[PDB]
DNA sequence: TGAAAGTACTTGAGCTTAGACA
């Protein structure tokens, strides 16, 4: 079997024999394209390249790391990015446009710097695999500078089979991966279990801790490590705090600098700074074999992000704890954040129920943090796995009693300055009342013959066209009652009279209930004039 | 006001840290957080600390050295 | 034009016509006492 | 059995993120 070349490459070119897991071996023999698309979930290993091929890695750090690693592994691999040298880019474009692994970022994949090159490599059929690297939900996430490919790459690249690579494969996430990437059915599922016994998963509540700084300092003392503070310069704050408490910690707010991080990262690689704090960053740097803790000071966004950032610990298998510091205030703040994000998102794009997929992802995180049971069991349930049968190494596994008491205490822990306080309280307590999928607009246009000037107007929110028609009919009945009390001309002019009255009320109104109140106020005036026996003038 | 926010000493050497000084009656406490914890700051220690302040560094502090 | 300048206010949110409610959040703030807070805030800081 | 007020201190909080181009 070419498996002979696989063995030779592993022995000499790779430095292995693919024996860490037989599952990845079966995946490698699956990528020989005896099947209709293979869905492998990169876990504690890789086997691509063998299984010119374009590498779709969204972040250039992985592009560099991998191409230099393969070059040191005696492999001729090329990379294409904008930050690359102009002369190097020109010579690479020259030697690729005419006569074995290409690493590119999607920014120029659909741009003029590579699209003619893409067509040249497609028409000449020089491509054998269109593989997207760390194809995590990365696909279905972010600025989305890539369809995913739909037929704009999966098909635009008729050949180049196309293989997927995501750390987290939950049922909905993986089926949406297939739907977006247009992976041809039946996609060969090669999914590794997410259970890991080397991580002591636990959750500590900041409110219950008298001094969270001291508790987290004690945690990192009993252990490299990457604590995760959300954002808002709180990363720098926490780094200084720990440095004050005796933990040499640095920061990685995206608002720093490639320079700032360039060293900030390598310092950490060689244990110059044992602890490094990142906001949501550090999608790379995952080769340390130590990572003794990835405790999250702030809650993550979903099981996808949490699991991806937390599995980086214990690469060699040694225990690495990893915690999550939870705050109800943080929970509702991030809930506000995502809700306003999707509210502005619908204002610029379509329905895209993935917007709500995000909100129940966050709710799944919240309920996992606030549930009672094995954390490994919860992550397996979210990822579709089975019972982990994990021994001590959980909050519930090690001591069920203490966690229950802590949760019970947390339940009882609920209870011009007040203006912001009341505003926050009201908004957070009624925002949650709206529930999931808060899009619900479905603006109905005027059907065929609405007697409504500027009927297609969105000035008054939640004012249906049918409601305005109902108010117009009520005004029409009022005018007809006035007609059979004062003997006006006819109904043909009364129709326009009612239309004009409704339009005047609409212009004078700003919100729906006020508009209805004004409509009802006119109706009485009319009836009153009919009782006054006088015609209802202007 | 400017210096009460600088918890670290860099400029110059001495990259070590700064404790919080808290007054309880007649005693000053060098309250190191964890870098024992509440070491009593004896007046001998503060006298030794003050003795090494340069004339320029006390002039900027506002107190004329002479 | 009545006998009691009466005003009625509700707290309409429902759920935009979705499926019931499963595992509601702990701090739901039941509408009765949420209406308590709403009425108190209106009676105290409305600045009409 | 019932000041009153002005000033100098602390202490906590705390607020989006993502890579490319730029
Ligand atoms: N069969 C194997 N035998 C030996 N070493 C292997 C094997 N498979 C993978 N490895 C090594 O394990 C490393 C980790 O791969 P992988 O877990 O995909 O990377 P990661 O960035 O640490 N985690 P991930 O999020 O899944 O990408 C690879 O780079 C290989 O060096």
């Amino acid at each position: 079997d070419p498996e002979r070349r696989v063995r030779s490459t592993l022995k000499k070119v790779f430095g292995f024999d693919s024996f860490k897991t037989p599952l990845q071996e079966s995946a490698t023999m699956a990528v020989v394209k005896g099947n209709k698309d293979v869905f492998v979930c990169m876990p504690t290993g890789a086997g691509k390249s063998l299984c010119i091929t374009i590498v779709v890695s969204p972040l250039i750090a992985l592009i560099q790391d991998q191409v230099d690693h393969l070059l040191t592994l005696k492999v001729r691999v090329s990379s294409l990015n904008s930050k690359l040298s102009a002369q190097e880019r020109k010579e690479l474009l020259a030697d690729l446009e005419r006569e074995k692994i290409l690493y590119i970022t999607p920014e120029m994949a659909a741009s003029s710097s590579f699209q003619p090159t893409l067509n040249s490599l497609v028409s000449r059929h020089l491509l054998s695999y269109l593989v997207v690297d760390e194809a995590h939900c990365v696909s279905q996430w972010g600025h989305d500078f890539r369809p995913d490919r739909l037929g704009a790459l999966r098909s635009r690249l008729g050949h180049a089979p196309c293989v997927a690579l995501t750390a987290t494969a939950t049922p909905q996430v993986q089926e949406d991966v297939f739907a977006a990437l247009h992976l041809k059915k039946p996609v060969a599922i090669f999914k590794t279990p997410c259970f890991r016994a080397n991580l002591f998963y636990d959750v500590q509540f900041k409110e219950l801790i008298s001094d969270p700084y001291g508790n987290l300092k004690d945690f990192c003392l009993k252990a490299c490590g990457i604590v995760y503070c959300r954002t808002r310069e709180a990363c720098e704050q926490l780094a200084i705090e720990l440095s004050c408490r005796g933990v040499n910690a640095k920061a990685y707010h995206a608002g720093l600098k490639a320079s700032e991080r360039t060293l900030v990262q390598n310092d950490w690689m060689e244990e110059k700074v044992p602890v490094i704090v990142a906001t949501i960053s550090f999608g790379m740097g995952v080769d340390k074999a130590n990572v003794r803790f990835v405790a999250h000071w702030n809650i993550a966004k979903s099981m996808a992000g949490y699991y991806q950032e937390s599995g980086r610990a214990g690469r060699d298998g040694k225990p690495s704890w990893c915690r999550l510091y939870y705050s109800r205030n943080d929970r509702d703040q991030v809930s506000f954040l995502i809700r306003k994000e999707v509210a502005k998102l619908q204002e610029k794009r379509g329905n895209k129920a993935s917007d709500k997929a995000t909100i129940m992802a966050f709710d799944a995180l919240v309920t996992f943090c606030e549930e009672l049971g094995c954390r490994h069991a919860a992550i397996a349930k979210y990822f579709g796995d089975a019972l982990p049968a994990c021994a001590k190494g959980c909050d519930h596994c090690q001591n069920p009693t203490a966690v229950r008491r802590r949760l019970e205490a947390l339940e009882r822990s609920s209870s011009e300055a007040h203006k912001r306080e009341w505003n926050l309280f009201y908004q957070k307590q009624m925002q949650l009342r709206k529930g999931k999928d808060p899009k619900i607009e479905e603006f109905v246009p005027p059907d065929e013959n609405c007697p409504l000037k500027e009927a297609s107007s969105r000035r008054i929110p939640r004012l249906t066209v049918k409601a305005r028609e109902h108010c117009l009919r009520l005004l029409e009945e009022a005018l007809s009652s006035n007609r059979q009390s004062t003997r006006t001309a006819d109904e043909a002019d009364l129709r326009a009279k009612a239309v004009e009255l409704e339009h005047e009320t609409f212009r004078n109104a700003k919100v729906a209930n006020l508009y209805k109140a004004s409509v009802l106020k006119k109706v009485a005036d009319i009836h009153r004039a009919s009782k006054d026996g006088q015609p209802y003038d202007m | 006001d400017l210096c009460k926010g600088k918890n670290i000493c860099e400029h110059g050497g001495c990259g070590r840290y700064q404790p919080r000084i808290r007054r309880s009656g007649l005693e000053l406490y060098a309250e190191w957080k964890h870098v024992e914890k509440k070491i009593l700051l004896s007046p001998e220690r503060v006298h030794e600390i003050f003795k090494r302040i340069s004339d320029e560094e006390c002039f900027v502090l506002g107190m004329e050295p002479r | 034009n009545a006998e009691k300048l009466v005003l009625r206010i509700r707290i309409m949110n429902s759920d935009e016509n979705k499926m019931q409610e499963e595992e509601e959040v702990v701090d739901k703030m039941d509408d009765d006492v949420f209406l308590r807070c709403i009425e108190s805030n209106m009676l105290t800081d409305m600045t009409l």
